[PDB]
């Protein structure tokens, strides 16, 4: 009965699909800061240079 | 070389729904299978 | 290579697509907003990146 | 033939609030810009607010800010303005008035004529 | 973060929205501290149904 258990509940291995989703989304946020002014007047250092 | 046209002004114009109408494409940027 | 496509720097490799743009868009983007096609301004064809 | 009528006179205690109303009849009344003035006995004349029907947003004075509202009913076309936190100061008669040609542009109201139509004045008189 | 930071003020507001998503990662670290302790509790004294 434990096959059963395990394929009828799609949760029931939250505990590994829960350090995937932590660190592939700390990632994104880094490289979505690459388009910020930070007080400057553009994000691309080729335009202003 | 005008002429009047307008004569009694009257009654005010109607109201309809607009439902979900009136949605443009922001930029021209190609996306595909994504939310935006 | 390096490139200047109508206001657009970058260097890498351009090859052949399967991409369709509707005939109003000039570049693609990612997920973290990064450029992948372009169009050629004279020709009319899509090229990655 | 455009014309605007008033409701009536008020007497009310200090701490209160009123509502004055303005219908008018003959116009289109959607692309007017209706405003409000007050004219205390013995002095001049003032400057509250007005609203653009068809936008629906108003524009107020600073001096009158949080204590004034202005609405428009298009079904019925008539004007509503209310007035809260009365003082004994609020003693005075208020006029409709209306000016023909006015824009927009940004969130701000701009006007290329002066009121030609007014009311007849509605006397509120705050006491106790 | 937006209400400690700038208080009710819109032009501190726009300049705010120069530095990218730093206030809603202080969110996320906060919520999750205070979701895990509950779950801290539950594990102890929840032992008998
Ligand atoms: C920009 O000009 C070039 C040069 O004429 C165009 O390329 C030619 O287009 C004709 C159109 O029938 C083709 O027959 C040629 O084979 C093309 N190449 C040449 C002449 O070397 C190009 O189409 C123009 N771009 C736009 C958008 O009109």
């Amino acid at each position: 009965k434990i096959q059963d258990s395990l394929s009828s509940t799609p949760s029931a291995l939250g505990k590994l699909q829960d350090v995937v989703n932590q660190n592939a989304q700390a990632l994104n946020t880094l490289v979505k800061q690459l388009s910020s002014n930070f007080g400057a007047i553009s994000s691309v250092l080729n335009d202003i240079l | 070389q005008c002429v009047n046209l307008t004569t009694r002004t009257q009654l005010p114009p109607a109201y309809t729904n607009s439902f979900t109408r009136g949605v443009y494409y922001p930029d021209k940027v190609f996306r595909s299978s994504v939310l935006h | 290579v390096n490139f200047n496509f109508n206001g657009l720097t970058g260097t890498g490799v351009l090859t052949e697509s399967n991409k369709k743009f509707l005939p109003f868009q000039q570049f693609g983007r990612d997920i973290a907003d990064t450029t992948d096609a372009v169009r050629d301004p004279q020709t009319l064809e899509i090229l990655d990146i | 033939q455009v014309q605007l009528v008033q409701s009536g006179a008020e007497v009310k205690k200090p701490g209160s609030s009123v509502k004055v109303s303005c219908k008018a009849s003959g116009g289109t009344f959607i692309n007017y810009a209706v405003t409000w003035v007050r004219q205390a006995p013995g002095q001049g004349l003032e400057w509250m607010g007005g609203i653009i029907p068809i936008l629906g947003i108003p524009n107020y004075a600073q001096k009158f800010q949080g204590r004034v509202t202005i609405t428009a009913d298009k079904s019925t076309s008539t004007a509503y303005m209310e007035l809260s936190s009365l003082r004994s100061e609020d003693t005075a008669v208020y006029y409709c008035a209306r000016v023909p040609q006015a824009g927009a542009a940004q969130g701000h109201y701009y006007y290329y004529y002066g009121m030609d139509v007014w009311g007849q004045g509605t006397t509120v008189t705050v006491s106790s | 973060c937006t209400m400690y930071i700038c208080g009710d003020s819109t032009e501190c507001s726009n300049l705010l929205l120069q530095y990218g998503s730093f206030c809603t990662q202080l969110n996320r670290a906060l919520t999750g501290i205070a979701v895990e302790q509950d779950k801290n509790t539950q594990e102890v004294f929840a032992q008998v149904k």
